[PDB]
């Protein structure tokens, strides 16, 4: 048996990945 | 996605060129006043004078 | 999806309002016509914006939401269900709404338990089987005696009506529904019982016509009256007949020609009428329009004739009288004549119609349906249909269920024991079944104003321990014996109500994203 | 016509007069009735111990939910003549007796309802008007009929914690039942003139701070203001204050009026530091000759001021207001001294314990006065977990202190629970037939009204009115008329001699006169001329 | 009311929408504050959309919340709840608001089942008092033998800290609080202890000074160290005297006198710090700002000068050097001085500070916070805030109970227990004020991510017979002995969660009518 499962469903799923690449347009401006 | 800024980003060649031709523009101006052969210029502002 | 997005106009919507506003749009259905369920709900006046607004009055479910116009695409879903459970059966429409939006509701609550959504689809499956055992195994058969199977017919006629218009008139229509059906004796047409609505007199004023009314009052220089007549009914040219040549001209060198050629139009039209009369008839009724000449030719034959009754009322007096549609005469050795007592014309609310009364092989009657307003008309109509749509499927499946709640709870029954032995992740969608089943119990006390906190315990706790025959007395606010109190459904009805809630259920779980194409004509 | 006259010209009379409205008929007297209506239904639905809260949104956003009759009808939109009127007959009953906020709308609605099928059946609009007057008489001389008490105001207070309770039973402090309804009690009887039966509404202050919960809130038998010692060393405990009450500021004296002092010399600048010197010196001596231990300035320290207060251990407030300074030298037993140079001790007050709070993390620092001497005053400090409930404490003690300020002014009760009503409409019907000369249909009207508010509490009880008015009319009938009224949990029977619904003779007294006045001067009316649009 | 209506532009709804809005206002602010329940919660971002964007990082459910601006006019009601919860003991504010919205979520359906609104809240008000026996009966005293109050102390700052940013910087910031509340010896003012935020490094970087940060670097003209230094404070005025005499001028015949009282002032300024240095002191900090003159007079004795170090800097000076205010200096053997070791200036993060080394009579002290980035430094302090309100209030009421879920299961049982001796009309309502309860650890579990649909069937079997001890354990995922373990929570701030959840959810009910007055300035 998988011993449960946690459904995550909302809106951190994409704000996470959305904060990154925000950060990464910045970070290769001085590539 | 792209950058954040409220603004306008031109890298690369896009800038390079510009500035070239900013310098040539006013180049342009100065060659034609070279030497005892130069001739005078004119310059009018807005108001007349 | 919000970020990067790549479309031209339109939108999406994932796993944060796809199903919350898809569960909130769906399950309001369920609570506009909660209100009609059981014999005391109140009823529904829809009306339009304008332009003829054409109001109507209705309690049916099927009839209210139909006229709606509900734009979200997800409660579009239940909406299609509820055509299909009146196009199948015609009752029930309003318990399989609710129960769906019930299901549903329930539904929402176990996402918010993080219960991933297949397998609350999964343990629907199971409860659904379980179900599906408990309205097979309860089953009520009637074969022959027919005293009794009557009696049944009465009781399937009075559970429906009890929940329309038609409340407290119940001595007069239980007979026009069941009696009507009774007398076709042969397949459901649900065309052969004709209403006419009048205004003038009450509901209790309505009567059943043992004969076959027609419009069309009896021509202009033909008897009104003919004893014991033989009826012949055509579908056939009176007039302007142009036999069949395509492209044909009269091309002569004088008048005179034209004038023998149309003493022969008439000589020819002269022997149609002659070869028709031949029958030897009393009544004629032609589908087509009837013109000048024949019209006197018939007249002067003593023979009446009638012009276009119906597009389909040649074919429904074929049936009534036992003759054939005749829409071609030459060989009257071949063509079979219906019979009747009377033909006289009769006064009913101010209006001639055509009375054939006595008529053999009556496999056909009308009913003629009274009321003081259009509204109660137009909704009293609608409860003749309905009754006589389940009455003629009643007499073909005999299999019956007992109503005012025990069948539901028979059902919640079996799932929630066999829910109880299954593990935990699955069981808590089982139980969430037999939760909505009860419902529709609840739903029911609750629009009488019953105190069904009482009801459904002692409905639950009778089922409990035997008792299969329990069920909800909606006159005293009690529980009472079904088998005695004489309430019963259809075993159809009551199998689609809970295959179809579940299986269109379903298709709204199975959803967690919603892709809306970019409008048009819209500016 | 108006604009239009026979000969073509127009005809003009009043200006504007195309912007005009005016209909008389029976209409104006219809729409009366009809608005009437809508301000009957709003009310109706928090009579009772059931009573329903309303939720008040102010033009500024502010919020605030209330059952106050005063505070739902005094923050209305209404932009109707005679709505606007319901409201002051409420204002009127809220100043006179303070009970009956929500009373007087469902009784005068009930009489404007009653007064429709009068109008229906023919009777002249004033006939019915005087009518109602002829039965009112009929209820009010029997409401004085049935009366008794056996309060003294002096130890056997029972029946006046009983009245507080009542009451208070309407309101969303029932936590406190018993808490509030004594300190209502006891904050009255220490402050009330029993020579006179005058109750000074200034003796009786109501203070409070956000926090805690409504279990906490005292009686506090002194003063309560915001403390801050000009001296943050100064120690903030006194265990026996002679209390100088000052409103000088501690700086040089100056004049008033324009003053421009010449300096010359050297002399003169350098003699005017050393008499200023002196100055601040004398200032504080002169306080410390009377003996006094704490003072209270109405104005503020100089600098100089607050090191002299330190080496004479002489704690001292600052900035305290005029109304509480006031109230200081009141409960104090002492007076207001104009300057530093009469103070003197037989001017100075008496009292004991004296403290700042402080409440949690805040910096409120307010007074307690723990002990004083035959104080006339007293302060209620108010506790609660939110903003609202505090509000909504401060009126429901606020119809408690008033309830008992009317046993004093008239110690006559009646029995409550719609025992006075349904007996007083009994008493109507009997005569309204003695005698039915043009009158009979009017005064049984009045009657009918009368039952309005047993109606309405039966239905907010969530019982049924027809099954509930049957049954206690009859009883009232078949015997000897006994207190009979009706409630929700019943409580056993519905005596309200075993209940202890108490409730004042002058406060239904002047609900029913109140009432009837309001009605009479809206249904004289048949033409409103009210102006339109600007332009 | 909607028929009728005599409003200018003012509105009103009643019965239907003006408690549907109030329901869903409240579990708005309940969802929003959800993910911040419990150990593992995730923070929030808070911006505007310009105007000094204010931009903060934030987990604290009232500094949320205080930062929304709630139209709602229902919603504020608790809103205003958070804001006192944070006034009285600055910690549970997010349970106090996720406690009131569950309970909120219940009472809706309560509601639909048509119970009566005040059924309900008399079933509350029962349930209240059960649950505050359970709180008073299970707390933990804790008297003399210091050595186990102080093990007690790093139970509780760890508890409030382990919810905020200082999760993995326990063994720093855990004894950082504690001690620093220690050292007051006295009341929980909540001032002395004085916070400094600096970029530089990382948080494990920052310490506990033990003595007394100044800015307001030491002078023109005197030392910048001085060992065993008698420390003077001061509240008066060093220059612009203009004595007290207000309307007086300088009117002479000629120039001569004019300078003559020029002389004067000078005299006087020196008189002045005359008479201050017979105090014999080494430093001099007056809350007013020191001019030139002075400085120089200073400077001559080798007495330290500080300006303006602060309004209230003064009242911190007397209490960690043992001094006083001394606002006038003319009676040197009235006034006493400070001491301390050391007055030298420190450079912290590339800014100097004037540090007050080892002084007498400490009752203060200083944190010098450190971090990267100015989100972490406001995190921080505000995680600082917390701690130290909860400890200042610890060790006045010694009163603690058991975290983890544990007291909220003790609560639950006692309003089960005794729900199930009252009649079914308000039972029901005591069974919904203990799910209530329950739904607490069952959102803790959820947001860390643990099974919750175990663990609280865990619980409720493990209390069911004694181990009143037992809570939820979040570093392994499941359910442990709190007393073990280590955590646990003050009594105060449990007692208030319950009280203030409770009366704030009353109010809302009692509402069944929103009057709303048109606005103002909104064209």
């Amino acid at each position: 048996r998988g011993k449960g499962a946690y459904q995550d469903r909302d809106k951190p799923a994409q704000i996470r990945f959305s904060n990154i690449s925000a950060a990464k347009a910045v970070a290769d401006a001085i590539r | 996605g792209p950058l954040s800024v409220f603004g306008d980003r031109s890298t690369g060649e896009t800038i390079r060129s510009q500035n070239v031709m900013a310098a040539a523009s006013i180049a342009n101006i100065v060659k034609s006043s070279l030497g005892p052969v130069g001739l005078d210029k004119m310059l009018v502002d807005d108001i007349g004078d | 999806a919000p970020v990067n997005i790549f479309k031209a106009g339109a939108d999406e919507e994932r796993a944060e309002t796809a199903r919350l506003t898809s569960f909130i749009g769906a399950i309001a259905i369920g609570d506009l016509v909660k209100s009609t369920l059981g014999p005391k709900g109140m009823d529904k006046i829809l009306l339009s914006s304008g332009r003829d607004a054409s109001l109507m009055v209705t309690n049916d479910g099927a009839t209210i939401l139909k006229n709606i116009g509900v734009d979200n695409p997800a409660a579009k879903v239940l909406v299609d269900m509820s055509r299909v459970q009146d196009d199948e059966v015609g009752d029930g429409t309003t318990s399989v709404t609710v129960l769906a939006a019930e299901l549903l509701r329930e539904a929402e609550s176990l996402i918010a338990k993080k219960i991933h959504p297949q397998t609350i689809i999964a343990g629907w499956r199971e409860a659904t089987k379980a179900a599906r055992e408990a309205l097979l195994s309860s089953a009520v058969d009637h074969g022959s005696d027919e005293v009794k199977f009557r009696q049944d017919l009465m009781n399937i006629a009075g559970t429906t009506l009890s929940s329309k218009l038609l409340t407290h008139h119940k001595d007069h229509f239980t007979k026009l529904a069941v009696e009507a059906v009774l007398r076709l004796k042969g397949s459901g047409n649900l065309e052969a019982i004709h209403i006419i609505k009048k205004l003038g007199g009450s509901l209790a004023d309505s009567y059943l016509d043992e004969g076959f009314l027609l419009d069309k009052k009896i021509g202009v220089n033909q008897p009104k009256r003919i004893e014991n007549a033989k009826i012949l009914i055509a579908n056939t040219g009176m007039d302007t007949d142009k036999i069949k040549i395509f492209g044909s001209r009269v091309r002569v060198d004088s008048t005179a020609k034209v004038a023998e050629i149309e003493h022969a139009e008439k000589e020819k039209m002269k022997e149609k009428v002659e070869r028709i009369l031949k029958h030897g008839i009393n009544c004629f009724i032609n589908r087509q329009l009837i013109y000048n000449y024949p019209e006197q030719l018939f007249g002067a034959a003593g023979v009446m004739a009638i012009e276009h009754a119906d597009f389909a009322g040649v074919e429904r007096l074929a049936l009534v009288t036992g003759g054939e549609i005749a829409s071609t005469f030459d060989h009257p050795e071949l063509v079979k004549l219906g019979s009747c007592k009377l033909i006289e014309e009769v006064m009913i609310g101010e209006d001639k119609l055509i009375h054939f009364s006595g008529v053999a092989l009556g496999e056909a009657c009308t009913i003629v349906l009274r009321g003081a307003t259009q509204q109660i008309l137009d909704e009293a109509e609608r409860s003749l249909h309905d009754a006589l749509c389940v009455l003629a499927q009643t007499v073909k499946d005999s299999r019956t269920v007992y109503g005012g709640g025990c069948s539901e709870m028979l059902m919640a029954h079996a799932v929630t024991q066999l829910a109880n032995r299954t593990p935990g992740k699955e069981a808590v969608a089982m139980e969430s079944y037999a939760k909505a089943l009860r419902m529709l119990p609840t739903i029911i006390a609750d629009n009488a104003g019953y105190d069904s906190a009482d009801l459904v315990a002692q409905l639950r706790a009778a089922h409990s321990e035997g008792n299969t025959t329990a069920g909800l007395d909606m006159r005293e606010g009690t529980i009472g014996d079904m088998a005695i109190l004489g309430i019963t459904e259809s075993f159809q009805v009551k199998r689609q109500v809970l295959l179809s809630a579940a299986e269109a259920a379903e298709v709204i779980l199975r959803v967690d994203n919603i892709i809306k194409a970019a409008p048009r004509k819209r500016v | 016509t108006l604009a239009f006259d026979e000969y073509g010209r127009p005809f003009l009379i009043i200006k504007d007069q195309d912007r005009k409205s005016r209909l008389m008929g029976l209409e104006a007297l219809k729409s009366h009735i009809m608005a009437a209506k809508a301000v009957a239904n709003t009310m109706r639905t928090s009579l009772g111990p059931n009573g329903l809260d309303k939720m008040m949104v102010d033009k500024d956003g502010d919020v605030t939910v209330t059952n106050d009759g005063a505070t739902i009808l005094s923050m209305m939109d209404v932009d109707h003549q005679i709505a606007k009127l319901m409201v002051e007959l409420s204002k009127s009953q809220d100043d006179e007796i303070g009970d009956g906020t929500t009373g007087v709308v469902v009784l005068a609605g009930a009489l404007l309802e009653e007064a429709e099928q009068l109008l229906d059946r023919g009777i002249h609009p004033i006939r019915i008007a005087d009518g109602y007057e002829q039965a009112a008489r009929v209820a009010i001389e029997h409401l004085d009929k049935i009366s008794d008490s056996v309060l003294v105001d002096i130890k056997d207070t029972e029946p006046l914690i009983q009245t507080a309770k009542t009451t208070l039973g309407s309101k969303v402090v029932n936590s406190c039942h018993r808490q509030m309804a004594e300190i209502a009690v006891n904050a009255v009887l220490t402050v009330a003139d029993m020579e006179r039966r005058d109750v000074d509404f200034e003796l009786i202050k109501v203070e409070g701070k956000v926090g805690g919960r409504l279990e906490d809130t005292k009686l506090i038998k002194g003063v309560i203001v915001d403390k801050d010692f000009s001296h943050p060393q100064m120690p903030k405990k006194v265990e026996d204050a002679k209390i100088a009450i000052l409103t000088c500021p501690f700086e040089p004296p100056k004049p008033k009026t324009k003053h421009k002092l010449d300096v010359t010399s050297v002399e003169d600048y350098k003699a005017l530091q050393k008499y200023e010197k002196e100055k601040f010196e004398e200032m504080i001596q002169q306080i410390k000759e009377t003996g006094a231990n704490l003072a209270i300035c109405q104005w503020g320290f100089d600098d100089e001021a607050n090191h002299l207060l330190l080496q004479n251990n002489l704690p001292a407030v600052r900035w305290v207001g005029g109304p509480e300074i006031e109230l200081i030298a009141i409960a104090t037993g002492g007076r207001i001294v104009p300057r530093f140079s009469e103070l003197t001790a037989e001017k100075l007050g008496f009292a004991g314990l004296v403290q700042e709070i402080s409440f949690g993390t805040t910096k409120d620092k307010m007074l307690v006065i723990e002990q004083c001497k035959n104080s006339r005053a007293v302060t209620i400090f108010i506790r609660g977990g939110n903003k609202m409930i505090i509000e909504e404490a401060k009126r429901s003690l606020h119809d408690a202190l008033c309830v008992i300020r009317n046993l004093i002014r008239d110690n006559r009760v009646v029995y409550g629970g719609g025992a006075a009503e349904i007996s007083c409409a009994l008493a109507v019907s009997q005569e309204a037939d003695k005698c039915p000369t043009l009158e009979q249909y009017a005064m049984r009207a009045f009657a009918d009204a009368l039952e309005v508010i047993p109606m309405a509490l039966s239905e907010n009880s969530g019982m049924n009115p027809i099954q509930t008015m049957t049954e206690v009319r009859a009883r009232q009938v078949k015997e000897m008329n006994p207190a009979l009224g009706i409630d929700c949990l019943h409580k056993g029977t519905n005596d309200m001699k075993q209940q202890h619904v108490i409730e004042t003779l002058i406060g239904k007294k002047q609900q029913i006169s109140l009432a009837t006045q309001m009605v009479r001067m809206i249904l004289k009316i048949d033409d409103i001329r009210k102006p339109g649009e600007s332009e």
